Order: C-alpha cells, then structure tokens, then sequence
C-alpha cells in the first residue's frame, strides 16, 4: 500500500491517494525487509523529478528536489527506484552496490515497411514502360508489315507471337516466313530476353539493401550531432540524463537542445515516441529494453554508454548501509536477482520471412481486375462478332 | 560450432498461406474464367496449359482458340515471368542474409545440471582459488563436485584446451573471457546467450575498513565515470576484434526441394496405380 | 605525437566525408536502356534492308 | 507408364527430362498416360526451382568475392595484433 499524488499533471491538487505498489523495486525491498526485519511505509515522491542540484529563484542556494528532497530533508529514510548513481549524487549521500547494471541509450519508434500498390512495376520508369509498350506494338506491326508482301502471318498471329516472345509464354503460334522476319523475330526474342533479366536484376537491386534510415551510432551520430527542426529527439527533464549531458563539457551543443523540448515523466516520452511526436529518446537501458520487449513497435538502437547502476541510497551517515550492501551482494551471489529479472524484465512477446502477401498485393489485384476485365472483353468479343 | 545453423529455404521467401492461397484458389477461379471465355474447349486442357505456364516454358500445349482467352493467358503469364523474378530475388536476398548459432544458452541447461545422462560427458570447468568457484559450490555444490575431475590450471591453457577439444565449456569471469573471445582469432570461442552474464558483479578496488581512502577513491571513480573516461579506457583495453561485425550452398539446404519431389513422383505412380485399377 | 588528427576530427571533420555510404537504390531511366533500344533500331532497319 | 498406359520410346522420355532441366524448347517428347504428364509438369517446376537456385546463388557467389581485405590504414585491426 503506497501513497502518492493523484495526478502528475501540474497545476492540479496532489491528493495522497493510497494506490498499490508492485514490481521489481517493491520484491527487493520486500525481500530485505525478510532477511532483516524492519516494518517499512512506502510513499511516492511529490514531484516526478528524479532530482538534480537546481538554482531555484532564490539566488545564491543550490537545493535537492524530487525523492532527494524528499531523503535529504529528512522526510525519507531510505530509497528504492532505478536511480542512476554519479558523482553530484555520491557527494551528498552515500549509495549501496547496484542491484542492477545498465547504460543509457537511445530508444526510437521502429519504422514498419510499407508496400505501395506498384512494387511490381516500381523497378521500370513510367516512362520507361511507356516506351517499351509503344515500341512493343510499332514491331508488332510492322512484323506482318513486312510479311504480308512476300511473295516467298496476319495481324492477330503476328500480334499474340509479339506478347508471346516478350512474354515468354509463347501464345502466338503462328510462326515467320521471310528471313528478313525470321532474323526479326529472333531479335525481337534477345531484346525480351534482356529487357526481363535487367528487370529481374533491378527487382533484386531494390529488394535488397532496403533501409530508409540505417541506424543511430549511440551519440557519435553526426545527424544525431547535428541538431535540426525536423529530427526532434529529447531525455525525461531533470534527471540523470540530464546532469550527465550538461556537465560534460563536449556534448554541452546537445544540451542546446535538451531545454528547448522535455518531458516530465518517461511515460509521457515514450508515448511521444510512440505518437511518432519524438525522433529519439535518450534513457535507461533497461527501461529502454523493457519498453521494446512490451511496446513491440519501438527499438533499442543507440550503443550503450555511460555504464552505470541502479543504487539503494539512504542519508550521509546511516547504520543499514553495511548491512544492506552485504544482503544485496549476497542476493546477487545466490539465484535471486536472476529469478527477478525472469519474472520482470525477461519475459517478451515479440522482438522482431519476405516477400508478404502485403508486399506485392498489386499482383493479385491486377490478376483479379483481369479476371474482373475478361467478362467485358468477352462481350467487346461478342459485340465485334454481332458487326 | 563447425558449421553453423542454416535458416529454412523456401520458406521465408513465400508465406505458406500465399503459397496455398496462390496454388489452389487463383488457379481454380482462373480455370473458371477461361473455361467459360473458351466455350463461348475441355477444363482439364486449359487447366493444363494454365498451369504449364505458370511456371515457365515446357512443351507446347493447344493455345486457346478465343482472343479474350488469349488476353487472360497473357495477363497470367505477365504474372508469371515477375513471379519467376521475384522467386529468384528473394532468394538472392535469402543468401544474403547471414547466419548464426548458439550451442548453449544459460547456466541452468540440463547439459550442465545433468552431465551423467549423456553419451559424452560434457567437460566444463574453472580455475580454483577464484570468485567463480566460490560462487558456484555456494550455489550448486554438485556442479563443484563435477566439475573437480576436469580441472583447469590457467587462462591460457583453458583456452587452449578448450581449442584442441579437450574441454567443452569454460566458466570464467564475463569480462575476461569477453576479452579472450574478442582478441581471439578466428573468433572460434563465444560466450553463449549472446553476452549472457549471470552472477552480474564488478570489480573494485578493495580497502582496509574504515580506511580514510573509501570516500576520497568512490568520488574519484564516480567522477571518472561520469566525465566518460571509461569509455575510451575501454576502447583502448576491453575492445575485441572479434565483436561488433555462406559463399555457397551444400545439398542439404536444397534437400526439402528434393524431398518434395520425391513425394511428387510418389504420388505419381500412386495415382497411375490408380487409374489403372479404376479402369479395372 | 597524434593529436593533431584528434583535433582536426573534433573540429574540422565534416558529414560530407563518408563519400561510399549510400544504397542509392534507384529506377533505370530512358537513355540507360537507350542503347538496346538503338540496337533493336539498327536490327530494324538492317532487316528492312 | 507411357509403356504400360492403358491406351514416345526411352531415348524421348530421357530428352524431355533432358529439355526440362535445360530450356532448350525442343519438347516432342509428350507424353500419353496422365500420371506422366503430371509429372512432367510437377518435374519442370521444380526444374525451374533448381535453375532459380542456380542463378541466385550464382549472383550470391559473385556479388561478393573480395579476399584481399584492404587494409584501412592505421584504424585496421589487424596493425592492433600483429
Ligand atoms: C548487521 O549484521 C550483523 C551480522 O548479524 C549484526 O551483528 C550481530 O548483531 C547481533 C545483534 O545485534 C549480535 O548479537 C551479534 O553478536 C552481532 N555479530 C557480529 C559479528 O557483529 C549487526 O548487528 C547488524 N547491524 C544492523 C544495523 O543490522
Ligand atoms: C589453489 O590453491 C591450492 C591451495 O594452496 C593450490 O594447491 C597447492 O599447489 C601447489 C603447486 O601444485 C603445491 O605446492 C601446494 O602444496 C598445494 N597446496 C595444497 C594445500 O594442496 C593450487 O595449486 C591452487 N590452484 C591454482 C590454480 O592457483
Ligand atoms: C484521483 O483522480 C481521479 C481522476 O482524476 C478520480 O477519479 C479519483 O477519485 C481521485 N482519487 C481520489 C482519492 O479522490
Ligand atoms: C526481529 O526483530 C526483533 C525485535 O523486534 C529482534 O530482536 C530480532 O533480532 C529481529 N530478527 C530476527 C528475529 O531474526
Ligand atoms: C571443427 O571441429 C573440430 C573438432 O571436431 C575442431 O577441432 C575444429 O577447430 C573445428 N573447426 C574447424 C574449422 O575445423
């Protein structure tokens, strides 16, 4: 049974309203309060700030806010949650062995591919096929152009051998006479030859090697380096994250960016991410891992840097702090935190075959419009056959 | 492993409902409309000569005597050459994908719980006087108990051993077999579970109790790691040459297609048998 | 003793520098067929002939 | 079966196979019984499988045939171990 603010929302009443608390943080504070017994009274933080050193309005004072205003001010005597341990957060209070190993990293919402209508015909140009079309019936033509005066084939015989050779199917049987049209016809047979193997080459240049956007290189990216309008890419405002992009002092042109667009929670993030609102966040590799395991839509891609872990911190001076680091140390030793990260974070539905009945429906339609079309040019047939 | 896991043929290319789909329902409706647009000569012929062209050439066939019959052959075969195309290239896209596997995944495999209940004994083991075997008796005393027979003097001559073939399985620290795999060559050792760790501990630097040091060394490294020193220390020591990067194709991968014909002409002769016991 | 090269990839590195890292997928326009087209014309003609 | 149909000689049928496996285009080679039949058209299509097969892994061999790997200057990893 946990208090915490009703909405997290601002500008709104923070009502203590009694939820419950569950999950992987709850188990292993459960878990110590077990090995050594102390009754325990869990509460949310006020504020969904984790807590960094801000200026507040009052000048000349440095102040802790969030759970660490919380812990600082006396008002918490012992804190469990994903806090990322660094240097501003050991100074002032000391921290536990991590429970949990993790990086920060960049999440982005996964882009699922999408099948136009004419990936059959997307290799050839338009105007391409044009061409080849009208040089298809010119030929076509003059094959029983040539043939019919010679002394030594008509339109219809003439025509279907023309679809048939270039079609490679062979429904005109009807065969040349003339060797002119004989050496026509096997040249007609070459150039259909070498029309439909570049094209099967060109199918197997654009299927493969088929990324719009190829990846993120962690933070090294050069697009990622290089902020702009429409690659709008954020990090969970006053956080770890945020102490570790403004103090080192290279990155400092991203912190440029970090002021301009943030999120007050990580659930507000992602959902942005989802909402395809956001190009990239920048947070936990666990919960980050987490998210695509669950959100199945959304992929972990950056490198991992900055290696850090999740720390149990309590105040400057405190007699658990031994006892508690030698009770987590021995929980990692034995199969514990391995049964946890089975039962919470392990377990996934999907993570992410070619050539889908989605990816060339065109195919089908067009075989169903003929089927559909055949019905009126059998009545063309018999309307032709009424003249 | 010697020869890695070969990723099924034939079947990525064309989902099994499409194949279905595509073989059965399309052929009979377009078999109906031909039919038809003939008549106005025989169903089995042109569902003959239909499906003789789906494919590719083959002997010549009685064409169709109606122009719009001749129109829907057309059309058809118009589908069929970008079929031929598009079966050659997602194979060639198949091939280009890669491949990989894992012998074993994690430490609870019954191969390590359960070493006797196999023909060959499998051969794991670390060097004594370490945090692994400490953990591991702590953990699984009969594991220790096993794994005392094939012992291990170092680093190096696991690693050799584990070359040679004497040894199947060395269970060390993450960072340092992470290490020997990445500057191994050839890359023929691998940590199973893709970096799979399972104590998940760290090293640190150990200090005499209530030495005045502790806090002034915690704040050091906490600085260290968070002006991202780590990371190019890492690079320069941890990286591996190994980490972070099928010329042709042998009978077996091609041997579902040979089986399946197998069963065609199987069928064959079967309905020959058949027919000629019908017309008995 | 190398860090000159450093710096230069710091400061005077560009985004243009990669050079061969495009699929460039792409169609196959008029003139690049154009030759067998020109060929097909000749086979035309020189059978008229 | 064409010998032993209820209602083309050896040499025919191994030139039909042989006209299968290779789109020479010769044909003549049809047969009488159904069952041959079918199996001749089942036994194209899958010569048209192997002969697909063939030229995607043809196109596999060749697109890729580079064992010089050229050094990348002083970044190779092979200058780290000698
Ligand atoms: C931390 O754990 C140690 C180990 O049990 C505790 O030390 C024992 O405490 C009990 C009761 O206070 C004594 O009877 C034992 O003699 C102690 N043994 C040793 C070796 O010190 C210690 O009290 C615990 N401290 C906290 C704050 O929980
Ligand atoms: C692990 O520790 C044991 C205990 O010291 C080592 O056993 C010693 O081995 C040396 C060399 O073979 C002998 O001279 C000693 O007499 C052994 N001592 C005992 C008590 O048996 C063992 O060699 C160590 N193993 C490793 C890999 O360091
Ligand atoms: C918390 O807020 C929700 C909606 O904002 C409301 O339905 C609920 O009653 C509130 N909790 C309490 C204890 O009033
Ligand atoms: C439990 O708490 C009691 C006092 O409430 C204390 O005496 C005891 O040492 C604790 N631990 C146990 C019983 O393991
Ligand atoms: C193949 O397996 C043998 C053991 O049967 C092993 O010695 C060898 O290293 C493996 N790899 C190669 C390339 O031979």
């Amino acid at each position: 049974i946990c208090t915490g603010p009703n909405d997290t929302s601002p500008g709104s009443p923070r009502h203590t309203v009694p939820q419950c608390c569950y999950g992987f943080c709850i188990d292993l504070l459960i878990k110590l309060a077990r090995t050594m017994n102390f009754t325990y009274e869990v509460h949310l933080v006020a504020d969904g700030k984790f807590g960094t050193q801000e200026r507040v309005n009052n000048s000349n004072k440095k102040e802790w806010n969030g759970m660490m205003g919380e812990l600082l001010s006396g008002q918490a005597d012992m804190i469990v949650a994903p806090l990322t341990i660094n240097n501003e957060r050991a100074q002032y209070i000391e921290f536990s062995k991590p429970f949990k190993y993790q990086g920060l990293t960049i999440l982005v919402k996964k882009e699922i591919p999408r099948s136009t209508l004419d990936s059959f015909m997307q290799p050839f140009q338009s105007t391409l096929w044009l061409l080849v079309g009208l040089s298809v019936h010119v030929v076509a033509v003059m094959l029983y152009l040539l043939d019919r005066f010679s002394p030594f084939l008509t339109l219809s015989s003439a025509m279907w051998f023309s679809w048939g050779v270039l079609l490679n199917s062979g429904i005109g049987e009807g065969a040349p006479r003339s060797f002119s049209a004989r050496i026509l016809g096997m040249v007609w047979a070459g150039f259909a030859m070498i029309i439909v193997a570049s094209y099967t080459a060109n199918l197997a240049a654009f299927l493969v090697l088929d990324r719009p956007e190829e990846r993120i290189t962690g933070i090294n990216d050069p697009r990622l380096r290089n902020p702009s309008d429409k690659f709008i890419y954020a990090t969970v405002k006053q956080s770890s994250v945020d102490i570790y992009f403004r103090r080192q002092v290279e990155l400092s042109t991203m912190y440029r960016h970090m002021e301009k667009h943030n999120y007050e929670s990580a659930a507000e993030a992602i959902q942005a991410v989802r909402d395809n609102k956001l190009h990239a966040f920048i947070w936990d590799s666990a919960v980050l891992e987490f998210e695509a395991s669950q959100k199945c839509d959304l992929v972990t891609t950056g490198e991992l840097f900055f290696r850090s872990g999740f720390g149990i911190g309590m105040r400057k001076d405190s007699p658990w702090k031994q006892n508690v680091s030698l009770s987590i140390l021995k929980s990692h030793e034995n199969g514990f935190m391995e049964d946890l990260d089975k039962t919470w974070v392990r377990y996934q539905e999907c993570d992410s075959a070619t050539l889908t009945f989605e990816n060339m429906a065109g195919v089908f339609m067009l075989v169903a419009g003929g089927i559909v079309a055949g019905i009126f040019l059998i009545f063309i047939e018999i309307a032709y056959k009424r003249h | 492993s010697n020869g890695t896991v070969s990723p099924s043929a034939f079947l990525e290319p064309f989902s099994a409902s499409v194949w279905v789909m595509m073989f059965v329902m399309l052929l009979i409706v377009s078999a109906i409309a031909v039919f038809v647009f003939e008549y106005f000569f025989t169903i089995g012929k042109a569902i003959w000569l239909l499906w003789g062209l789906v494919f590719n050439n083959s002997v010549p066939v009685q064409n169709p005597k109606g122009t719009t019959s001749k129109i829907m052959v057309s059309v058809w075969a118009f589908f069929a050459v970008i079929f031929l195309a598009s079966y050659t290239a997602n194979l060639a896209a198949f091939m280009i994908q890669e491949e990989f596997v894992d012998q074993v995944t994690g430490l609870s495999d019954k191969k390590f719980q359960r070493p006797h209940d196999y023909s060959p004994p499998f051969r794991f083991g670390t060097v004594p006087n370490g945090s692994t075997e400490r953990n591991i008796r702590n953990n699984y005393p009969y594991m220790h108990q096993y794994m005392t027979r094939f012992n291990q003097r170092g680093v190096e001559d696991a690693l050799v051993s584990l070359k040679t073939g004497k040894l199947d399985a060395f269970i060390y620290d993450a960072a340092v077999l992470n290490y020997k795999a990445g500057r191994d060559e050839g890359c023929k050792l691998v940590t199973i579970g893709s970096g799979y760790i399972f104590a998940t501990t760290g090293y640190g630097i150990a200090l005499q109790k209530g030495s005045p040091w502790k806090r002034q060394i915690d704040l050091a490294l906490l600085q260290f790691v968070g002006d991202g020193e780590m990371e190019e220390l890492e690079t320069l020591w941890l990286t591996g040459i190994c980490h972070n990067e099928s010329s042709q194709l042998d009978i077996d991968n091609v041997a579902g297609v040979f089986y399946m014909l197998a069963a065609a002409m199987a069928l064959s002769l079967i309905t020959f048998i058949w027919e000629h016991l019908f017309y008995w | 003793d190398g860090e000159m090269e450093e710096l230069e990839t710091l400061w005077l590195t560009g985004i243009c520098h990669n050079e061969k890292n495009e699929v460039m997928s792409s169609q196959l326009d008029i003139d690049n067929v154009a030759g067998v087209f020109y060929m097909l014309a000749a086979a035309m003609a020189l059978s008229l002939i």
